[PDB]
Formats: C-alpha cells, sequence, structure tokens
RNA sequence: UAGCGGCGAGCGAACGGGGAGCAGCCCAGAGCCUGAAUCAGUGUGUGUGUUAGUGGAAGCGUCUGGAAAGGCGCGCGAUACAGGGUGACAGCCCCGUACACAAAAAUGCACAUGCUGUGAGCUCGAUGAGUAGGGCGGGACACGUGGUAUCCUGUCUGAAUAUGGGGGGACCAUCCUCCAAGGCUAAAUACUCCUGACUGACCGAUAGUGAACCAGUACCGUGAGGGAAAGGCGAAAAGAACCCCGGCGAGGGGAGUGAAAAAGAACCUGAAACCGUGUACGUACAAGCAGUGGGAGCACGCUUAGGCGUGUGACUGCGUACCUUUUGUAUAAUGGGUCAGCGACUUAUAUUCUGUAGCAAGGUUAACCGAAUAGGGGAGCCGAAGGGAAACCGAGUCUUAACU
C-alpha cells in the first residue's frame, strides 16, 4: 500500500490490511459510542422517599376520615416527595475488545485514505511557539480543520496549537477514532505512520 | 465518514419494552402481568422450585454420592496441547508453564483427542492407549 | 451479586453431556422387604430428569 | 391562608368526627 | 433529564377540544367530557356511514312506490317488470326521474307492464 | 466452590495465585568497650508552599435597530478563542485568562546543622505458671455439637518448662514446621463538619437541600418533636411633575418617562378552568348520554352569477357516559366537582436465550501499572471429552462374574 507525500512528493509503503481495509460501519459505530460513553461523567443523584428529609408518621389515620389512605409525606406521589426511582452515580463505560478497537481504527484510517482526508508529510514543525506561525503554515497548506499527529513531543507545536479550536495536535499514541472522524483533515508525520502501523500490526 | 453518517447494524438495537404507556403499545395498564394475582404484585412471585406446597423435586429425591478432593487436582490433556510446550518434553511443571493444567494440579492423563504431529517425550504422566499409540507413532517416548 | 446455588439440588442432580440432569430414584431408602426385587433392580440405576420438570432444576442450578 | 389551612386540615379531621348517627347494628 | 410535559399535554388536549366545538356545556370545555364525547361521535360516524346507504335506499323506494302507484302499478310489480325487461337502472336514478321527469317514469312503467304482459 | 444447614429457607470460606504497599525492633541482664546507631525536643539556616497582592496582548468603518457585541467590509493578537459582564450573540469594551513575578510578618513541610536528652555495638546468658491443657456451661471461627479441629472464658481444677512444648481439622504413630503465656511499630486502607480550584448527556422554582426570598423562620404541640408557603418591572427608576372626578380617599382618566406602560410596582411571557360584555343564528305544544347521518331556513364572506366555503341548526332516522371489576353492568356496583402541574415496570451485579459485531479451536482479560478511553497485564474464566458415587478408564465408560 503506498501513500504519496504532500511536500516532497515521495511514496511511503504501508500495510494494505491496515490502510486499505474495507469500512466496517457497525464496528466503528460501536467503538465511537463506547468512547463517548467513556467520556461520560455520570454524577447525579436524586432523593428517594428514604432520603427525603421528613418524618415517618402517617399524616392522618387509616380510616374514618374521608381522605385517601396515606402512610408517608415522603411519598413519591406527593409534592416535595421522593423520586420513585431516584438515581445514583453510575459508570457508563463500556468494554471494547482490543481487536475490535483496532479493527475500527484500521477501518476509518482506510476510509480516510479513500476519501483523501489523510495527508502525510515528512516533518511538521513550527520554529517558535507562535499561533501566528502555525496559522500561516496551515494557510500555506490550505488547511483549516485539522488533526496533527506527530511521532514526537513538540512543545512549541502544542503551545502554538492550543489556542486554535479548529486544530488539534496529538501524539501517535494519543489518537482516537472520534477525533479521526471529527476532524476534516488528518496530517500524519511519516514517523507517526510508522508507529501507528507498528502498534496496529 | 462523519459522526452524522454512522448508523448501527440492522437488528443490533432493539427498542425494549415500556410498560404502562397506553393501549396502542400493547403493554397497557397491566403490563404483561394479567389480573389480580400474586405474580402481578410488586415483588411478587414464588421462589425457585416452589410447586405450591407440594414437595419439590429436589426434596422428593434423595442425595447421592460424595465429592472427591483428588479430582480437583487431576486433569486431562489433549494431544493438541502437547505442541504448546517447549523442549518437546512434557512434565507437570512444563504444562503449568504452558498454562494448560494449572498450578494446584498434581496428576494428569493424556487422552486421545486431537492429534499430534511431532515426537514428544512424556514423563511422569498417565497415558491412554490411543494416545500411547499416537505418540509412539509420531516418534514419542513415553516414560516415567 | 452472584446467584446462589440451591445446594440440595446440587446434592441431588448432576449435569450430563448434552445438558440433561441425572438423578437417583426414590423409594429405595427403607421399607424394602415387601418390595419386589424387580422394582428395586429398576430403581438402583440413575435416571434422567424429564422435560417437564427440567426447568425448575435449571433455575435452581444456574452454575451447572 | 393555607397555614390557617394547616389548622383546617390538621384538625378538622382531628376533630375526629363524632360517629354514625343511627343506633343500628345491622346484625 | 426530567422531561417536563406541559407543552405536549396542552396540545394534546387542544386537539380534542377543537373537535368538540358546538357541544353543549362541558362537552366543549372540559377534556374529560369532551374526549369521552369525541369518541362516541366517531363511533356514530362509523355507524352512520353504513346507515346512510340504508336510509337513502328506503327513501328512493318510497318515492318510486308513490310514483308507480300514481301510474297504476306497485313497486314490487315494477321492479319485476324492469328485471324481466332487463332494465338495470338503479333506484337513485329512478327516484330522480320520479321527481323531475314523470314522463320518462311513465315510459318506464309501460315498459315494465309490457314486460309483465 | 468446599462445606454448614428443621441438609429447609438460607450462610458461605480457605489453600493457592495475581497485585498495591513494604520495615522491622525492644524488655524480661549482666559485663566489655562508652555516647557510637536511631528517635525526641529546642534553636538557627536554606528551600518549598500558605495566609494580602502586581503586570498582563490586540478593531475600525458602515447597515438595521431604542440600544450592536449582530450583518456586510477591511485589519490585528494569541504559550491568552477558560469563563463572566457590558442597552441583542464581543478573541481585540471591561474583569480576567496564558504567562511572568511578589511577603514586613506569621506558619506548615522538608533538609541541613547547633544544643539538650536518648543510647550504639560485641560477648556470655536467660527465654513471659494459676499459664497451656482438662471437666461443666456458653460464645466465636463459613462450621447450628456434629465424628469437630482451632480461638475466647463464667466456674472447678491444673502441667512439663530447650533432652521441653504447640500445630498440621476426631485420634495414634512417624515426619515437617514453629516457640505461646511481655510489649512497640510507617505504608498501602476508611471517611468529609470544613477550605480552595474545576467538572457534569444533574435540577431549573409543585424541580433541586425542608430552605434560590431574614427557613429550621412563620405556625402547631405541655413537651420531645413536627414543620411550610413565598423567585423575575425596565438597559437604566428615567418608579408617573402637573391636571381632573373622588372623602386633603381608594381607584381611575389624562399628561409625561420609556423601545415598549395591553412593561405602572397586585409589574417578563400570561394557557386552561371559571366569570362577563357585544354580534349572528336558534329557542316559550315541547320529553330522555344531548350526538351522529340527512337537512330546510337565516346571517356572513369569496365568486365571473357558476356556487363553494363559514356560523347556526327547525324537522327527521339511529342512538341508555368513561374506567375498573366481572359469567355478565345504562346499571340503582366502584371511582372521579373541574382545570393546570406532578404522579407508577427502574437501577446495580450475576445468569440464560435471541439478535448483532469482532476473533475463531480458540476467545477474553480483572485488579493494577501507565498520563492514561492507548498500550501493558492471560492471574484466571468459558470452550474444544466423557462416563462413574468414587478410585479410576478414556471415545468410550458404568452396571455385572460377563453382557446377546
Ligand atoms: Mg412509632
Ligand atoms: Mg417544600
Ligand atoms: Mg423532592
Ligand atoms: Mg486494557
Ligand atoms: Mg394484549
Ligand atoms: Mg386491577
Ligand atoms: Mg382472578
Ligand atoms: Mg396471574
Ligand atoms: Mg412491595
Ligand atoms: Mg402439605
Ligand atoms: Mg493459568
Ligand atoms: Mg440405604
Ligand atoms: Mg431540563
Ligand atoms: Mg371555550
Ligand atoms: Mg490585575
Ligand atoms: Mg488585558
Ligand atoms: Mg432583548
Ligand atoms: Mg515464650
Ligand atoms: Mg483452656
Ligand atoms: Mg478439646
Ligand atoms: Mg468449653
Ligand atoms: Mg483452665
Ligand atoms: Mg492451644
Ligand atoms: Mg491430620
Ligand atoms: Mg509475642
Ligand atoms: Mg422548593
Ligand atoms: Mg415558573
Ligand atoms: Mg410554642
Ligand atoms: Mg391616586
Ligand atoms: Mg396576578
Ligand atoms: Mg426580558
Ligand atoms: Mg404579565
Ligand atoms: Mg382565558
Ligand atoms: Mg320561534
Ligand atoms: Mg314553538
Ligand atoms: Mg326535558
Ligand atoms: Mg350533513
Ligand atoms: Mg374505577
Ligand atoms: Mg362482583
Ligand atoms: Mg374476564
Ligand atoms: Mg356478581
Ligand atoms: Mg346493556
Ligand atoms: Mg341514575
Ligand atoms: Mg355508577
Ligand atoms: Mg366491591
Ligand atoms: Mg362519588
Ligand atoms: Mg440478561
Ligand atoms: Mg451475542
Ligand atoms: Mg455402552
Amino acid at each position: 500500500m503506498e501513500l504519496v507525500l504532500k511536500d516532497a512528493q515521495s511514496a511511503l509503503t504501508v500495510s494494505e490490511t491496515t490502510f486499505g481495509r474495507d469500512f466496517n460501519e457497525a464496528l466503528v459505530h460501536q467503538v465511537v459510542v463506547a468512547y463517548a460513553a467513556g467520556a461520560r461523567q455520570g454524577t447525579r443523584a436524586q432523593k428517594t422517599r428514604a432520603e427525603v428529609t421528613g418524618s415517618g408518621k402517617k399524616p392522618w389515620r387509616q380510616k374514618g376520615t374521608g381522605r385517601a389512605r396515606s402512610g408517608s409525606i415522603k411519598s413519591p406521589i406527593w409534592r416535595s416527595g421522593g423520586v420513585t426511582f431516584a438515581a445514583r452515580p453510575q459508570d457508563h463505560s463500556q468494554k471494547v475488545n482490543k481487536k475490535m478497537y483496532r479493527g475500527a481504527l484500521k477501518s476509518i484510517l482506510s476510509e480516510l485514505v479513500r476519501q483523501d482526508r489523510l495527508i502525510v508529510v515528512e516533518k511538521f514543525s513550527v520554529e517558535a511557539p507562535k499561533t501566528k506561525l502555525l496559522a500561516q503554515k496551515l494557510k500555506d497548506m490550505a488547511l483549516e480543520d485539522v488533526l496533527i499527529i506527530t511521532g514526537e513531543l513538540d512543545e512549541n507545536l502544542f503551545l502554538a496549537a492550543r489556542n486554535l479550536h479548529k486544530v488539534d495536535v496529538r501524539d501517535a499514541t494519543g489518537i482516537d477514532p472520534v477525533s479521526l472522524i471529527a476532524f476534516d483533515k488528518v496530517v500524519m508525520t511519516a514517523d507517526a505512520v510508522k508507529q501507528v502501523e507498528e502498534m496496529l500490526a | 465518514m462523519r459522526l452524522n453518517t454512522l448508523s448501527p447494524a440492522e437488528g443490533s438495537k432493539k427498542a425494549g419494552k415500556r410498560l404502562g404507556r397506553g393501549i396502542g403499545s400493547g403493554l397497557g395498564k397491566t403490563g404483561g402481568r394479567g389480573h389480580k394475582g400474586q405474580k402481578s404484585r410488586s415483588g411478587g412471585g414464588v421462589r425457585r422450585g416452589f410447586e405450591g406446597g407440594q414437595m419439590p423435586l429436589y426434596r422428593r429425591l434423595p442425595k447421592f454420592g460424595f465429592t472427591s478432593r483428588k479430582a480437583a487436582i487431576t486433569a486431562e490433556i489433549r494431544l493438541s496441547d502437547l505442541a504448546k510446550v517447549e523442549g518437546g518434553v512434557v512434565d507437570l511443571n512444563t504444562l503449568k508453564a504452558a498454562n494448560i493444567i494449572g498450578i494446584q494440579i498434581e496428576f494428569a492423563k493424556v487422552i486421545l483427542a486431537g492429534e499430534v504431529t511431532t515426537p514428544v517425550t512424556v514423563r511422569g504422566l498417565r497415558v491412554t492407549k490411543g494416545a500411547r499409540a499416537a505418540i509412539e507413532a509420531a516418534g514419542g517416548k513415553i516414560e516415567e | 451479586p452472584k446467584i446462589k446455588t440451591v445446594r440440595g439440588a446440587a446434592k441431588r442432580f448432576k449435569k450430563t453431556g448434552k445438558g440433561g440432569f441425572k438423578h437417583k430414584h426414590a423409594n429405595l431408602r427403607h421399607i424394602l422387604t415387601k418390595k419386589a426385587t424387580k422394582r428395586k433392580r429398576h430403581l438402583r440405576p440413575k435416571a434422567m430428569v424429564s422435560k417437564g420438570d427440567l426447568g425448575l432444576v435449571i433455575a435452581c442450578l444456574p452454575y451447572a | 391562608m393555607s397555614g390557617k389551612m394547616t389548622g383546617i386540615v390538621k384538625w378538622f379531621n382531628a376533630d375526629k368526627g363524632f360517629g354514625f348517627i343511627t343506633p343500628d347494628d345491622g346484625s | 433529564a426530567r422531561v417536563k410535559r406541559g407543552v405536549i399535554a396542552r396540545a394534546r388536549h387542544k386537539k380534542i377540544l377543537k373537535q368538540a366545538k358546538g357541544y353543549y356545556g362541558a362537552r366543549s370545555r372540559v377534556y374529560r367530557v369532551a374526549f369521552q364525547a369525541v369518541i362516541k361521535a366517531g363511533q356514530y360516524a362509523y355507524r352512520d356511514r353504513r346507515q346512510r346507504k340504508r336510509q337513502f335506499r328506503q327513501l328512493w323506494i318510497a318515492r318510486i312506490n308513490a310514483a308507480a302507484r300514481q301510474n297504476g302499478i306497485s313497486y314490487s310489480k315494477f321492479i319485476n317488470g324492469l328485471k324481466k325487461a332487463s332494465v338495470e337502472i338503479d333506484r337513485k336514478i329512478l327516484a330522480d326521474i320520479a321527481v323531475f321527469d314523470k314522463v320518462a317514469f311513465t315510459a318506464l312503467v309501460e315498459k315494465a307492464k309490457a314486460a309483465l304482459a
């Protein structure tokens, strides 16, 4: 599988089972859903009738009066009563198998290739940590909404990309499927390709 | 391929019942529960094996047997598992290193199941007749 | 939490190869001099649990 | 006043009612 | 999440309360009575789509029987005449002719009598 | 799971394995060398926090509009496009933010060191008696006295003591292992009255704390105690000078402010029930779930008059509400005065089945590490072999002396 490069107009040999796999939408949808469920914090609670501040006394007697039977003022049918099925803090994280996660990444990286949403360059550096320099470089590349994966830790690039919301900069380890989809273009360093292909076999 | 183009597979997501939301849903006022039983009650239902007051089957019937502690420390081995060890020799410590039988195991038999295609020295283990023939045919050497 | 096994049924039944349960026959614990030997001889061997009352056993023995 | 209503409910039922007013055991 | 259901329940009640216009009293004002009255009106409408076809046929027949006895023959002789004369005119049209064109109804009567004689 | 168990309902380990974290010491005693390790206290010094704070980038024109932060143009900042406010939605208006710094004084935590106290190490010893154990009665151990080990002890007793003793689940023998009847000891662990920062597929005033508001108040109760309701003018009060009716009233009409007063303080939006005024039609010889089907007339709009709509509805055919519960209800069986708001099959973990997806005779990790939804981790679990009570045998096995 060969990936032509943008700047030097060379090639780069990759695994076809990685970058030419057919797009398995149901797998990718499962993984993207589980990622967005993993982001989910799940911090809420309501009060039951057990937890409502009150007293456990019958507001009136059982019979004799003309009113309906009642046992508790904390009743979930009363105003300022309990919630019937009051919630607890719960964990919404799903399990994704490892081979399913890699199948999804190999699917959407193959799809970004088929959609020409993947750009491969040898190097992507900014000299000084300036967002003005980064916006100039991306304008020269004709890029606005982009993910930038670099096989190294470039701090000037992180700082120059921190203020731009259209732009995100990742390590090759810190890539995610939802960000590979949510961004319009993806720029990979060829070293970052070598690391991604090695991780993903 | 965007986040607004994904759709799951057919038959993957099924809706799920929502009892007590109208006539048209089917699951109307009672919600699949019928009328005026114990089963229709909240928390209602009888425990396992309850046949009314009739003597349940697990008490009509007698207990039998006992439990062998030695059976917990015995194991059976396929012939296909013999290749997963290294060195071509088969012990208990070799099989435990190959994660086949487990640590607490003290006894093991080799059983005619699967097939082996390599000479393997078997040492200190019981062997069935068909496994003895298959090992000796593939070049093995059963010893103690 | 885990389901708890009904331990009497675990002492009374054993799962076979195809998923059925074997069990001992009744009526072979006492009062044995008036029973014919044919009857006892047909009561010593273990029998399979019938299809009707196999559901209550599976409900009691979730862990085989 | 629903607090003077508290009185109303709290004790126009705690008045307790006197009782049935026909000496009849339908016995 | 706490779905608050005031908008939906209001529009759901107003769909019924619009259908209940013209009704007396609380049947046009009160959802509990109106909904109970709208359903009965749909029941009656389903029923009376069937009864319309009965009642007009009954009206047509009574008008034919009158105009035929004006020409001196009953209905049951007149339909039998037109069957034996093979005339397949339905009795809507026969009642219309019996009102607006009595000459053609007379001609139909004489055709039926000639079919009987 | 093994077991315990009216062997019922139910209770429920351990060995062993993977991890987090890891730390060892002293007295039952004399000497010898003497201050030697360590700890504690108290000073000082250094560093790092905390308790006030400082600086902190870059925008104009035009259009609409009451008002520009909006639209259309043209620029600039960014290690700062977190957030909030500003007359409508502001990277460049303000407060901040990123980043860079800052403490007279007090204090925390580290080190370092001074002083005070503390003893270090070597040799030879000694090695926790009304105790262990036992009898009786109870309790705890998963173990309900059972064949019940082990631990505790209310009561009665009662050893040996290093050549000795305890345990290894009745018990004996052998073997292994350990040394009770004296103590100390960090970490990993548990929690949040409280403080600070941040976050939310949490609520948005019948919700959320009982309490968004002078709420544990008002109020109730002898008392313990119970325990509410109640948010929003407008950008800005500019909160209506003055005039008039009226009781030197209430309330209202003007005028005026304002973008707006059908935003006027009983103040955003202002639904429904409920109550009215006005117009059209119908209605005072007519009997009943009040409608429906037909249908005259009247009024009103459109229109090529074509006739359609709309409202009413004389007369007429049919027609005894809904729910629930029931063999069965117009039922004179239940329930509901009406409106509006709330109000009932959920959640967690196990298990099975179906569907779907991944890998496939294999599949999969948990804890945890990790800056970290990756990757590692295969401890384990399920499955590919079963039969038998079991030893055991093994594609067979059990039964039986043996199976046609
Ligand atoms: Mg009480
Ligand atoms: Mg309240
Ligand atoms: Mg509440
Ligand atoms: Mg993982
Ligand atoms: Mg049904
Ligand atoms: Mg019911
Ligand atoms: Mg019943
Ligand atoms: Mg039932
Ligand atoms: Mg209940
Ligand atoms: Mg009985
Ligand atoms: Mg293993
Ligand atoms: Mg017996
Ligand atoms: Mg909401
Ligand atoms: Mg109305
Ligand atoms: Mg400042
Ligand atoms: Mg500034
Ligand atoms: Mg506005
Ligand atoms: Mg000792
Ligand atoms: Mg003792
Ligand atoms: Mg004893
Ligand atoms: Mg005792
Ligand atoms: Mg004693
Ligand atoms: Mg002892
Ligand atoms: Mg033993
Ligand atoms: Mg000790
Ligand atoms: Mg409240
Ligand atoms: Mg409100
Ligand atoms: Mg008082
Ligand atoms: Mg006034
Ligand atoms: Mg009001
Ligand atoms: Mg407003
Ligand atoms: Mg208002
Ligand atoms: Mg109104
Ligand atoms: Mg009249
Ligand atoms: Mg009249
Ligand atoms: Mg009447
Ligand atoms: Mg009509
Ligand atoms: Mg009812
Ligand atoms: Mg009844
Ligand atoms: Mg029924
Ligand atoms: Mg009855
Ligand atoms: Mg009837
Ligand atoms: Mg009545
Ligand atoms: Mg009734
Ligand atoms: Mg009743
Ligand atoms: Mg009633
Ligand atoms: Mg399930
Ligand atoms: Mg499945
Ligand atoms: Mg056989």
